[PDB]
This record gives structure tokens, sequence and C-alpha cells, in this order.
């Protein structure tokens, strides 16, 4: 007997029209987090584990957990490749006390997202089997090279899981295998997953809101840190140049990529096996030599030397120009950002866009 | 009612100038601003090619120019080509050996060039070194004044009190066919075209209203080219800056007085030689207000799926317009509530208003909260609004001459062949040997029927 | 005097001579004084009781709850909502414990305009006396109670009321169970006295006349004298949140708060009623308009309650009845509200029923019962608690006097949006196939001024071909679909040519059940044809799509009632545009178009999504009947050769 009277004017005079001013911070956000100059698992094999159990039908979020999960998964899949084309993805669904590898080890969002679209039709059935899921995953990761960061991300919806044997078998194996596992839980903290994640070197987090769900996923987009226990390798890599059918396709037959059915007349050949690949980067399914484009390498070098947060202040007390450096414009906002090194004037968009998207400060390049 | 309902033929710049004489257009192209107005109105197809060709005096071959656009878009490029040539912008010149080279009218070329870079005149603009004017007028005061003036003209069509206008302007409203002369003394009355105009948006309204003024301009002895060039210079003017009436012909002075009375320009006094152009004049161009609430001023009609209209408007004019096609339910100080219904929309339809006018009228005035969605008007409303006219716009009338019951099929096939020969065939029935021909062929075919 | 006639029937505040402007709108700019905070105040309080809300306002959440708790909902489109104040809506707010000051203050605070004095007067008239006092019935003791002694002191000054009070006290309890001794806790805000058993009937008139209607509440739990039948819900019964709140609204205080509950067609209405009966655990009387409801309740009780065939008994002249050892009498109003005995079976049952004291009365169709029948029934049974179940708050028999006050305030209202947002009721695609009239049928349509015209709009090939396609489409989707029509020959000719099941009155129960079972459970029969009998209780099965072969028809509400009665959410399809569909087929330029228009309007008024159809893919791209002029002619001649009787409206029974 309180909801029709729950407005701010229920027991106040000024709240009759200042109610949305008193409760004005109702829907906003402001994303930022820390960083560190530590080794990163730039070569990344991340596998996604998603509950396929009846509990995924619950409406803890706006739509059922399944729809909200798949919605954010697609977005996460996109940015994961976008921020690391070198890495690869795979998906496993934990249904009927069993686990089904929705997607194999690959780096093609086309196939991965296509699988998601189709996976929207899945049937939430039975209880989850964390042991079966980790079995299929580890069985696959066993064959992956030690230097490639073998990681798994788990999305847990239920609280009870059917394991055919104590998961300590897998955790002891995973720890010895140096594989890393992280888990994202829905509405609750489970000891099983917490111990599993903390012991395995990953982290257990719980979803609060779709924004929090993105906030957590955002952290998993950045490559994990690496220790000296992982193989510090000197992996062989190919940088094949694109080659069209320039000579009227002469002595250059069109061919389908190892992964694709599209017969491409021009593209990237394998310097190791001369295979035809329409896209790059692509792993040589018939050689083991990975082929990567020179710009994709530089695309990740920001993680090696990222920017630092700029000095924030409510006013340009330093009395720089009335026009914000970088992007020209008036200091219309009573909050200013100043680079520690170059000390130029930066605005809200500069601190956000330059540090989170440009990753380079103009005055530091000078 | 031998033909369909009278429609307000909205003729953009192309349709209007497309009928003018080349010398008139050449005189018009005399000013740099007139060229820019024409140029900016061109489709992006023409817009780029003209800019690309502006710096050449060599007749580039028709084929090479046409081969600048991809195979599939070359067909759409023909539209811009037909326009540029039809608008005298493109004139063919012959390369050695008679090849079809293309050249832009040098006057237009030179004025666009003088528009982009210095020329003998500095855009025909100057400050006259005068200081800040007496009784300074502010930009918002200019807008409101222009708005008030425009509202007064719309109010005059609505026939509301205090709508003060000159009889020559009231006459023009009747002369243009907007205010019907159904009664002596010209009491407030409106034609289908006038209602369509009332529901039309401000820029297209002002544009077509001024086109009617121009259609009567030489009947009124005013200078078409001069007024047009002046109007284009005004469209390229600035709100806050001052402009002078120094060196303006009496024809321009008469028009300027109308232009002032019309609220497109603000003057210190009717006799003053310095003025400030209003937002309406700068925005006076053949363009579109938008698919939702107007960019310049937001909409106020909250159209709802239950056909309920919640117009956050105080304006008796806007309210009275809504009453034309919708049945009004309540009047509240800050907002008005009405509902669209078959009867009220059939009133608009019977008054000769295409449902698209209502749809667009509501769209252009759709409250900003209704935005942020692809369809601003729910499909059910859009469909039923159209369905109401499609219910009662199935009967289509057409005046013609019928040829029937000939002596044989040879007569029918001969008359049909003659109708086909002259292209005067409207419709025919080959089973009963019936043919309908345009009325122009009435005498020709009636007399031929005696000869065949 | 028990209906609280003045605010309900007199409606003092309804304007006359309204200042309607030239545009036809009510000019309330002067009546509703302008007030500031046009952007922060989300309400408009029109002097005619209508209220408007902004769904985009920042306080919409609270303002919606506020209007939902105070005013009847009218329309709830995406950006604006409409609500209407009524005595019953206001009394429901008062019974919840809301004060006239709080209501007036929050209204004035949320209204963009000052509240009109006429509405403020209506608020006073409907809040000061409307429910300040309660009539408790615990331990068979009629205790009159009010939160404020001020109200009862005034009431107690009435000499007739004083003659009703009984001097009695209530005891405590022993250490075996001294909670009844600890029930002396919270005697603050609590003052009550017993009234003589027989004075209640007269005292009610006196209190309502005195402007102090009694909120009657039956303490079924502590009532020791009326024996319990150990009634309990089967584990199959799971309460949905709206059902749980509806029961919470009723049993929130602990006693059965008598009143009317409104649940839209398709809700687990029976589950709420069975739960209420299972909660009361006392003998219950149930009333419906047909023996069908009686056995429909009985079957639903069997599936959700422990009550046996020795305990559920039917009592309706259509069937044999069993007073001996009955525990739940389920019965028809027209039997009980008789003017004179129907039979010796009325001597058997009505004298017996007049003698029993049912602990709870459940009305399944109170929104359809006339004042006289309801007044007779209420006078005869004299049940300790009454619960009114309704499909819609506005009753076709409401007319001048809102009989709802006889039962009490509205207890709960399940919002269409909450049911759709939670899938309890599917989103129904309302659509009308406006078929162009055929030239030949147009000859006969204008020439046949008599009602034989009905077949012409019904048998148009365009209507048949579209019907055939959509049926085959819904069959391809495997949607359960039912086809209804106003005429024998039409429905026969359709179902026969379509080679689909058709049900009529002569259809024997086994022949009927063969179809029903093969439709309800066998996935083969996707489409079935049902006669005009479907307009009423004919044990219609469950379906996901419904098509009206004729948009000609009766009451819009009865059509809407039928639509919800049959339509059910298609399992697993709730993500689609719609998971329920309704169609009504219309002949352009015919008498069907008005009922079509009025249905279209009434649907959008009720908030249902609507569309119009003329042609869709397959309507010509597929093999459909009457594709040739001759077959169209044969159909039209068979229609013309059919008598007026075969063309007239099919009987509903
Ligand atoms: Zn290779
Ligand atoms: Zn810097």
């Amino acid at each position: 007997e309180r909801t029709w009277e729950i407005l701010k004017e229920d027991e106040s005079g000024s709240l009759k029209a200042t109610i949305e001013d008193i409760l004005f911070k109702a829907k906003r956000k402001r994303v930022f987090e820390h960083h560190g100059q530590v080794r990163l698992g730039m070569m990344r094999h991340l596998y996604v584990v998603v509950d396929g159990s009846r509990t995924m039908e619950d409406q803890d979020l706006k739509p059922n957990r399944l729809t909200c999960t798949l919605k954010l998964l697609e977005y996460f899949v996109e940015e994961y490749f976008d921020q690391n084309p070198i890495s690869q993805i795979g998906i496993i669904v934990t249904k009927s006390k069993r686990a089904e590898k929705l997607t194999e080890l690959s780096g093609n969002p086309r196939k991965h997202i296509t699988s998601l679209k189709k996976a929207v039709d899945m049937t939430c059935h039975g209880e989850p089997s964390l042991y079966n899921s980790l079995s299929i995953a580890m069985q696959t990761l066993k064959h992956m090279p030690g230097h490639t960061s073998r990681e798994v991300l788990i999305i847990f919806s239920s609280l009870t899981t059917c394991d055919p044997s104590n998961i300590y078998d897998l955790i002891k194996t995973l720890k010895a295998a140096k594989i890393r596992v992280s888990v994202i839980g829905l509405s609750a903290e489970v000891r099983v997953c917490t111990v599993l994640a903390r012991e395995t070197g990953g982290t257990y987090h719980v979803i609060l809101d779709e924004s929090h769900y993105k906030e957590l996923l955002t952290h998993h987009v950045s490559p994990p840190p690496a220790s000296s226990s992982s193989e510090c390798s000197l992996i062989r890599m190919g940088f094949p140049q694109h080659t069209i059918a320039s000579l009227s396709d002469q002595d250059a037959k069109p061919s389908f990529s190892m992964a694709e059915p599209g017969l491409t007349l021009g593209g990237y050949f394998c310097p190791q096996c001369r295979a035809k690949y329409c896209e790059l980067p692509v792993e040589c399914k018939i050689c083991g030599l990975t082929l990567v484009s020179a710009p994709h390498l530089a695309r990740s070098y920001h993680h090696l030397f990222p920017l630092d947060a700029f000095q924030e202040i409510p006013l340009e007390e330093y009395n720089g120009e009335r026009f914000c450096y970088g992007c020209q414009g008036e200091l219309k906002d009573q909050h200013v950002y100043v680079c520690a090194v170059c000390q130029n004037v930066f605005c809200v968009d500069c601190d956000v866009f330059v540090h989170d998207s440009l990753h380079c400060c103009p005055g530091c390049i000078h | 009612r031998g033909l369909n309902r009278v429609h307000l033929q909205c003729r953009n710049l192309q349709e209007f100038l497309g009928g003018l004489s080349p010398g008139v257009l050449d005189r018009l192209y005399g000013h740099p601003a007139t060229c820019l107005a024409v140029f900016r109105e061109l489709p992006s197809l023409a817009k780029n090619w003209v800019m690309r060709m502006l710096f050449l005096e060599q007749p580039l071959p028709q084929a090479a120019v046409a081969l600048w656009v991809k195979k599939e878009f070359s067909k759409a490029q023909e539209e811009s080509t037909g326009l540029l040539s039809g608008l005298r912008i493109w004139h063919t010149q012959l390369l050695p050996g008679g090849l079809q080279g293309l050249i832009l009218n040098p006057i237009f070329r030179q004025n666009l060039r003088i528009a982009l870079l210095g020329g003998g005149k500095a855009w025909s603009d100057d400050t006259s070194q005068l200081g800040p004017d007496k009784h300074a007028r502010d930009v918002p005061s200019l807008d409101k004044y222009a708005e008030e003036r425009w509202e007064v003209v719309l109010h005059f069509m609505v026939g509301s009190p205090s709508a003060a206008v000159s009889q020559d302007l009231a006459q023009l409203l009747s002369q243009a066919g907007l205010m019907k002369s159904t009664e002596p003394g010209e009491p407030p009355c409106i034609t289908s075209a006038g209602f369509q105009f009332l529901l039309l948006d401000t820029p297209a309204q002002l544009w077509y209203f001024m086109l009617q003024y121009l259609q009567t301009a030489q009947s009124r002895g005013m200078d078409l080219v001069e007024i047009l060039s002046f109007l284009f210079q005004l469209s390229f003017s600035t709100l806050g800056k001052d402009y002078s009436v120094e060196g303006m012909s009496d024809s321009l002075l008469n028009f300027l007085q109308h232009l002032r009375e019309f609220g497109l320009v603000f003057q210190r006094k009717r006799k003053s030689r310095r003025y400030y152009p209003t937002r309406l004049a700068i925005n006076l161009s053949s363009g579109v207000s938008g698919a939702g609430g107007t960019v310049h001023q937001p909409g106020f009609i909250v159209v709802e799926t239950n056909y309920r209209l919640y117009a956050y408007t105080e304006s008796e004019l806007q309210i009275a317009l809504i009453a034309l096609f919708s049945e009004m339910l309540y009047r509240f100080p800050n907002m008005v509530v009405a509902q669209v219904t078959r009867e009220s929309v059939q009133q608009a339809i019977a008054s000769g208003i295409t449902a698209q006018q209502i749809i667009h009228f509501l769209r252009t005035r759709a409250h900003p909260v209704m935005l942020k969605q692809t369809p601003v008007l729910p499909p059910t409303i859009t469909d039923q609004i159209r369905l109401w006219e499609l219910e009662r716009d199935r009967l289509r009338f057409t005046e013609g001459v019928l040829y029937n019951q000939f002596l044989s099929q040879v007569d029918f096939e001969l008359l049909l062949a003659h109708a086909r020969e002259l292209g005067v065939l409207v419709f025919e029935n080959s089973a009963k040997r019936l043919m309908v021909v345009t009325p122009a062929g009435h005498s020709d075919v009636k007399r031929f029927w005696k000869r065949q | 005097p028990q209906e609280a006639v003045p605010s309900a029937a007199g409606k003092q505040v309804d304007e006359s001579g309204t200042k309607v402007d030239e545009y036809g709108a009510k000019d309330y700019r002067l009546q509703m004084p302008l007030k500031d905070d046009h952007t922060s105040r989300p309400l408009w309080v029109a002097p005619d009781g209508h209220i408007f809300l902004e769904a985009f306002s920042p306080v919409y959440k609270y303002a919606q709850d506020f209007l939902v708790a105070i005013a009847e909902p009218v329309c709830r489109p995406t950006h604006v909502h409409e609500y209407k104040l009524t005595a019953y809506s206001l009394y429901a707010a008062v019974s919840v414990g809301l004060q006239t000051s709080d209501i007036t203050e929050y209204l004035r605070k949320l209204s963009k305009t000052g509240v009109p004095d006429g509405i403020m007067q209506f608020i006073k008239l409907c809040t000061v006396s409307y429910g300040k006092v309660k009539l408790v019935l615990k331990h068979n003791r009629y205790f009159v109670e009010s939160c404020h002694p001020d109200v009862i002191q005034h009431l107690l000054q009435d000499p007739v009321i004083r003659e009703c009070r009984l001097r009695n006290s209530e005891l405590f309890d022993f250490y075996e169970q001294m909670d009844k001794d600890e029930e002396e806790e919270e005697e603050t805000q609590t003052v009550s006295f017993e009234v003589k058993q027989e004075m209640i009937e007269e005292l009610q008139k006196r209190c309502i006349h005195l402007e102090y209607p009694l909120l009657a509440e039956y303490d079924f739990r502590n009532d020791s004298v009326n024996p319990d039948i150990n009634i309990d819900l089967k584990p199959t019964a799971v309460l949905r949140p709206y059902q749980e709140k509806s029961l919470r609204k009723m049993f929130g205080n602990g006693r059965a708060r008598s009143g009317v509950i409104v649940l839209p067609c398709g809700a687990g209405k029976s589950l709420v009623g069975v739960t209420a009966a299972c909660t009361v655990r006392k003998r219950c009387l149930v009333l419906g308009n047909s023996a069908v409801s009686v056995e429909q309740w009985k079957a639903q009780f069997k599936m959700w309650s422990t009550i046996d065939d020795s305990q559920i008994c039917r009592f309706t002249s259509d069937a044999k009845d069993k007073p001996i050892g009955c525990s739940v009498a389920i019965s028809t109003y027209s039997m009980l509200g008789h003017t004179t005995k129907r039979s010796w079976e009325a001597e058997r049952v009505m004298e017996w029923l007049k003698t029993q004291e049912w602990g709870l009365m459940i009305l399944d169709e109170v929104h359809t019962i006339p004042a006289k029948m309801f007044r007779r029934v209420l006078t005869i049974v004299q049940a300790h608690c009454k619960l009114g179940l309704t499909a819609t708050l506005v009753r076709e028999d409401d007319k001048i006097v809102d009989l709802n006050f006889l039962i009490g305030p509205k207890l709960y209202e399940a919002n269409w949006m909450e049911l759709q947002n939670n899938g309890y009721i599917a989103k129904v695609q309302c659509a009308e196939v406006w078929c162009p009239m055929s030239p030949e049928f147009y000859r006969e349509y204008v020439a046949i001024k008599t009602k034989k015209r009905i077949l012409l709009y019904t048998m148009n090939p365009n209507k048949f071909r579209a019907c055939q396609f959509l049926i085959k489409f819904h069959e391809r989707r495997n949607d359960k679909i039912i086809v209804f029509a106003d005429n024998v020959f039409a429905l026969k000719e359709y179902a026969i040519r379509l080679n689909k099941p058709y049900i009529y009155g002569p259809t024997s129960q086994g022949e009927r059940m063969q179809i029903l079972q093969n439709f309800k459970h066998n996935p083969k029969i996707n489409t079935i044809f049902i006669s005009k009998v479907g307009d009423t209780s004919f044990d219609l099965p469950e379906a996901n799509v419904l098509i009206q072969i004729s948009s000609h028809g009766g009451s819009r509400r009865q059509e809407a009632q039928r639509l919800g009665r049959v339509l059910r959410a298609k399992k697993g399809m709730v993500a689609e545009e719609y998971n329920a569909f309704f169609y009504s087929l219309v002949s352009q330029d015919t008498q069907e178009m008005a009922y079509s228009t009025k249905r279209q309007r009434f649907l959008v008024d009720q908030g249902y999504s609507f569309k119009v159809i003329t042609k869709l893919a397959g309507m010509e791209e597929e093999d459909l009947a009457f594709s040739t002029k001759e077959e169209q002619q044969q159909l039209l001649q068979k229609v013309l050769a059919a008598t007026d009787l075969d063309a007239e409206e099919e009987v509903v029974a």
C-alpha cells in the first residue's frame, strides 16, 4: 500500500515538481577501470560456456536470461574479434546434464554469430554438467599450443550442476594444464564456481543489470595477464601479401579457402603451402602456420603501451586557452582533463575518446 | 466533376524555371547567388558534374561525360542530364568532326566562378560602412515577427479576427485560387488547394505562395528576374547582419514593401534604407521540413495508436487546422485533445485533401517524444487514414468522347488504328467494338466517321 | 438502499450545457485553471472525470500506480494514458485506506491544471462516507468496526442503530494456545461492538441511508460454528502473481473481504475462485447462467481441489441434483431468482437452499445478472461472504444503478499489459478482411432488402478464398484455429467444401467429442467449424486463432468475451509478432462494415491491436475455391435458391 504513494511528493512540498530533480541520477553511467603494464595473453583461445538448463528461461533480466545472454554474447563476440583478430572463439552449451560444443575453435564471427542466431531456438532442458563442459573444452585445449592463452568464460544461470565426478579432477588437471577459467554468474555467488575460478586463475562475477553484464563482459574483452609459467614462445607467423588475378587469371586458378566454400580468384596465398584464402588473418588448416596481416599486429600494440588517465579538475584553473586542445572548442563543461606529460587541455570527450579509443595522446606525440 | 478533385500542383524550382525562356534564365544567371540557388537545388548527380566541369571551356564529349557514372546509375544520371540541359545549364557544342561536346552556359559558369572566387562584384554585397542601426532588432524578435506575419496570413485564410492584410494580398490569395470567391465582398472562404496549402509546411507554403506572386508579378508589372535574384541573395543573407535598400528599383521597393508586410524582412520604417532579413527568407528554399517534428521548431502533436491526438498547442490556428480532419474532444490550456475519425477525415477528403497531406502534416508536427523510432505515425493510423480515402476515392472521372456500335470490326480496327495513330485513344473494348477518345479528336473523328 | 445510489446513479458532478467550442471539443481551458510545472506535472484532471497521464513522464511509474489505484483505465497507448474517475473506482480507493486529503493533495501535486471544484466535490462525495466503517463477521458475531472512533461515534448516535447494538463481550485463551490471548495486541486503531443477528438486514439500509456503508468481512478462519470440509488445493494449482495479488487484496487483512473482482477472459479466473473457496474451507454456493458453468466449475474443482463428487453437487433444473451431503452447490441464477416455483424440484432444492447458510457466494456472471434476479438471490441465500467475478467492470445490465455496491468495492484488476507482458494472455492480432463485393452478389445485395442478404456478404468468393487461404496458412503453422459463422448453410458450405469438421446442435455428443478430442489432443485437426452456438456456452475448445466468417454479429463485449474465451497463447511463439490471432471477414459496401467499424473502434478502445486485410500472398497464388465464374454462379444460385430461413441468422443455443 505504498506504490501509488512512492513518488517524491509523498511527504515533501518541493518534491511536487523537483521529484525528477531529486532522483535525477536514475539511468546514467560512467565506465572506467584500471590497467597494468604486465604481460598479456595476446594470443587468445577463449571458449564460452553458457547454461542450457531450464533455469535459462527465467526472467531475472528484461527478457529471459537466454535472450539477454545471447543479445550481449553477439555484441561481445563482435568486439572480441574487433579488439583481437588474432584470437579465436568457440562455444559450448551445457544442456541435459550434457554439453554441446555450439561452435568449434575458429575466428570467424560469421559462423559464430550465425550459430548464435540459430541457438536462439535452443531448448532449455535438464540440469547443467560443469564437468562435461570442462571435459569437452580441456579435451580441445590439450591440443592447443602452451603459449596460446587457453581460456574459458562460463555463464552460469542455475545453482546446481550434475557432475559425474568431483570437479577437483578437472581443476587439478586445469591447474596443471595452466588453463585459465573465468565465470559469470546470474544473481548469485556459487562456491563451486568461485573456488573453480579463483583457483584456476580466473574470476567469478555476478550479473546485476544488463549494464553490469556488459561491464563484466567488457573486462573479459581485454586480454588476460600472463605469468612465466606459460610458454614464452617465438611463434612462427606468416604475412602473405594479397594477390589478385592480375594477368587475366593466367596460371592463377580461383580456389575456395581451406576454412570456406567461396571460390576466390584473388586473395592471400599461403607462403608455406600456397593454399588460397580469401580472408586474412586465417590459420593454415593444412599447415599450422598462422597468417596475419601486418596491420592486425599493430592493432593490438596499444595493449602494450596504453595511455594513462589525465589530470581531472572541475575548472581550467591552470588557465589554459578557453578552447580545449585536441578537439577545438570552448570549455563549456566545468570539468577539465590535463595530460600528465604534455599537460595540454582536454575535455570530457578527449578523456573518454582519446584514452579509450585513440589510445594515443596528441601532445605526447609532439 | 468531370475530372478528379483539384490538386495544388507543387512545382519546385525545376518545374518553375523549366518553363522560362533561356534569355530570362541567362539574365537570372546574371547574378552569382541565382546560380548558387539553382545549383544547390540540383540533385547530387548534377551538383557534382557541374562542379567538376566548372573550370573548362572545352566541349567535353557527351559519351565520356555519361561514362563518368556506373552502368546501373547512368540511367538515373539521365535525370540530372535532362534537367541540366532542359534548364539551359548544359548546351551542346561540337568538337572537331562534329562530336557532341558539352559546355555549361558561360554566364552560369562565370557567376558560379565569381561566387566561389573574386569577381567584378563582391557578391553584390556591401555594408556601406554604416554603424549599428537605430532601434536595434534582435534575431528572436525577427523570427517572432516573421512568424506573427505568416500566422496572420494563415489566420486570414482561416478568416479569424485581427487578420490584418492588404486587399491586394487578400486579392492575391483569391487570385491564386486559395481563397475561393464563393460570395461577394470576398468573405473568408478556402478552396481545396487552399486547404491543402494550409496543411502544407511553411517552406513549401512560402515557396508556392511566392510562385503565385511571381505568376502574377509581371501581371503586376514586377521584375521576375530582379525579385528572384533579390530573393536568392536574401536566402544567402544573415539574420543578425544588416542589409541596405540602396539602389533598389521601385519594382523591388513595391515587392520589398510586400516582403516587409509579409514579414520576410524587417524595416525600421517603410521608408528606411536598411533592413534585417528574417529566418523565413533565409530558409526560403525548395526543400523539406522533415519526416518528424521540425528541426528548427519541434512538433507538438502526440499522435497515439488509439487515434487520439494530444497536441501540446495553444495556437488557435494550428488547433483549427486539426479540427478540419479530426474530431476534437477537449481543450486544455497547454494541450488539446482530439481524435481522427472516418467522418472527420471524410470531411477533409470531401473537401479535397489527400490523406498524405494529413500524414505529412502530422509528421512534420509530430511531438519530439514520438521520435526516436522509424515510423513516427503508427502503421494502423497511417493505413486507416489512407484506407478512408481509398474507401471513397475509387470512382475516378475522365471527360472523353465515346465511339461505339460501328458497322463492323473493320471500322473499329480502323478507328482504333486512327486513335493509335494520333495517340488520342483513352480506352477501348474490342469485344463490343467500343472506343473512347480524348475530346480533342471529337470533331476530327466524327467527320472521319463519315469517310473512314 | 444498499447500492449507494447517489454517487453511482445520481452522478451529481456530470456537466450539462457544456461549453463545447466550434471545433466540438469541450473548452475546459477556463474550467481547468492553468498551473505551472507543465514538464514535471504528468496529469490532466478534466472536470468530467477523465484523467490523462504521460507514459514518458519521469514519475510515470508512480503516477500510473496512482491512477490505477484511483481511476478506471480507459486507454494505455505507448505515450499517453487515459483514466476515468467513478464512484466505484473512488470507493475502491477509499476501502484500501486512502484519505481524501492524500488523494486531493497528490492529485493537485501531479495535475498540470488545478483540480476542478466539481471533481473535488465528487472526490468528497465519494470518499467521506464511502467505506469509513467495516462490518466484521467473526465467530458468527457481527462486529461493526472503524479505524477512527469519530466515524462510529456519529453512527452510534443514530437511535435505530443504537437498537441494533448488542451488549456482549468475547474471551482470551489458555496456555495450550494463548495466541487468542495475545490477540489483545493491537487494540489501538480498533473499536467494535456486536450487532443483533437479525438487525443487520435493516441496519444495512440504515447505515447506507445514513451514508456509512459497511465493509463486510467474514472471518472464515476463526468461525468455529460453520464446519470446515477440509477443502484444499491440489498441488496442480499454482497461483500467478496477478491471481496471488487479487487474493492478497481480498485476504490481505486475514478475513474474506467481500467485493467484486474483475479478471479478463482467458485468465485463470476459475483458479482464483477455487482458491478462494479452498481458502474459506466452508460450504460454498456458486452461481452461473447455465448448467455448463456448473459442470465447468465442477471439472475445474476436480483438477485443482480435493472436493469429491459426493461434495460437489449440481443444482439446476437442466439436470438431477443432490442436496444430501452437498458441500459445494453450483447453480443457475434463473433457478434461484424465480418468481414462482419451477417444479417440485424447486420445493426440494429452493426450500432446502433457503434453509442453508452458505459461507461464501461466488458469482461467475454477476456482470450479466439483472437487479431483480440478483436482489432475489441475495435475499434468499444470505451468505456470509460474496465474491463477484467479472469479465469487464462495465456490466451490460449496469444501466442507472451499479449493483456492484451490493457486493462491495473492487478488490483487484489484472492489467491487459501485465498479462501480455507475462504471457498469461496472448497478444491477439485483430484483423478484418474487407473483401470487395462481387458484382453479381451486389445485384442481389441491393435488390434483396430483406435479411436473406446475410448470405450475400457471407458467401462472397473473395471472403471464401481468403478464408480458405488463411485457414490453410494457420494449418501450415499448425496453429489451433476455430471458424465461426452466423449461418447454418454458410458454415456448412464452407466446412463441407473446405473438408473440415463442423459442429451443430444436431451433432451428437459422440460425433461432437470425436471432433473435439481429435482437435484438443490429436494434432491432425488444426481447423474446426462451430455454429453460432459458439456465441454462448457450448463447451468451445481451446484455440490460438479465431475467424469470424461474418463480421455481422451481436454485442461487441460478447464478441470480445467469446474472442478471449477461445483464444489461447500459442506455446513457444510469444516472440512472434503475435501468438494469438483474431479475424473477422467483411464485405465492402455492406451492412457488415458498420459492425466492423464499431468492432475496430471498440477493439482499439479496449487497447487491442488491430489491422485491416484486403489481399495477401497466396490469396491468388494458391488454389482456392470458386476460381471460375461458373462455380461462383453455382454458389450464388445455391445461395439464391436457399430460403430466407437458410439465409437468416443461425439460432444460438
Ligand atoms: Zn599453409
Ligand atoms: Zn599527453
